[PDB]
């Protein structure tokens, strides 16, 4: 993790990561309107302040 | 917020296949499903079908054999094809997304593209 | 098929009053998760239409304050509260339950 916090569930969630054999991703499409999305920290770096 | 853009052919002769295509920016094809519905003139609107983006396709018991809708992943806009045209079917094809599939945000509904079926 | 039957037909509104559209069908309208899916529609005409209302009693994004129609059970009605010169149009209201979709025959609110 990169902002501090811990997760919950770890060892479940480390141990589905492990039999998955790969992560595929799909695009949720999930479109936000009203409101902004450009949250970031600095403790986040990829070329400044960043975010997942 | 994606924006929406539809062309095609206007004054088309009835019973050959039909030309339809419809260019979006933003979410690219590549995360939410878009569909399709079609205007009657001055008449009750209805809907054609939705395609998801990975090409799962699902219509509208009125009308499935002649409508075909393209997937195009690659390219940056997703197009529709009828067969067997119909002066009846002269219609104000609109080309959109919409709330209840899964995303909240309005519809951004693209621009009419509106077609003649005569001889 | 979900045939949709709207209630009224039109609306020739005064400027200025407390104005209500229905909307019902010939089934109960909820999701499994609790949230109803019913949409509100309004086509300026020759012109793409625009959404107001959306999931049934749910204030729409970058919508204001006089559109914030519900209801109860299978018939909802979307309330306006204020009646403007820019409310010429014709309104559509519209579930999202199952395939097929069917959109209603329109409500030609005008002057
Ligand atoms: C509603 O009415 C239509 C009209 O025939 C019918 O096809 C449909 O099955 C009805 N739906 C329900 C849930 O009764």
């Amino acid at each position: 993790v990169c902002y501090p916090g811990k997760f919950v569930n770890e060892e479940a969630l480390r141990q589905i990561l492990r039999e998955s054999g790969g992560i595929d991703k799909e695009a949720m499409g999930f479109t936000y309107s009203g409101i902004r999305t450009n949250g970031a920290t600095s403790s986040c770096r990829r070329s400044g302040s960043s975010f997942y | 917020q994606v924006q929406l853009q539809g062309s095609g052919p206007g004054l088309l002769r009835p019973s050959e296949t039909l030309s339809l295509t419809c260019s979006v920016s933003g979410v690219s094809i590549n995360s939410y499903y878009w569909s399709w519905v079609r205007q009657p003139p001055g008449k009750a609107l209805e809907w054609i079908g939705y395609i998801y983006y990975s090409g799962n396709t699902n219509y509208n018991p009125s009308l499935e054999s002649r409508v075909t809708i393209s997937v195009d992943r690659s390219k940056n806009q997703f197009s529709l094809k009828m067969t067997s045209v119909t002066a009846a079917d002269t219609a104000r094809y609109f080309c959109a997304r919409q709330g209840i599939f899964g995303d909240y945000g309005s519809d951004y509904w693209g621009p009419g593209t509106l077609v003649t079926v005569s001889s | 098929d979900i045939v949709m039957t709207q209630s009224p037909l039109s609306l020739p509104v005064t400027p200025g009053e407390p104005a209500s559209i229905s909307c019902r069908s010939n089934q109960s309208l909820q999701h499994s998760n609790g949230y109803v899916h019913l949409d509100w529609y309004r086509q300026k005409p020759g012109q793409s239409p625009h959404l107001l209302i959306y999931l049934g009693f749910n204030r729409a994004s970058g919508v204001p304050d006089r559109f914030s129609g519900g209801g109860s059970g299978t018939d909802f009605t979307l309330k306006i509260s204020r009646v403007e010169a820019e409310d010429v149009g014709v309104y559509y209201c519209m579930q999202g339950l199952q395939t097929p979709f069917t959109f209603g025959p329109g409500t030609t609110v005008d002057l």
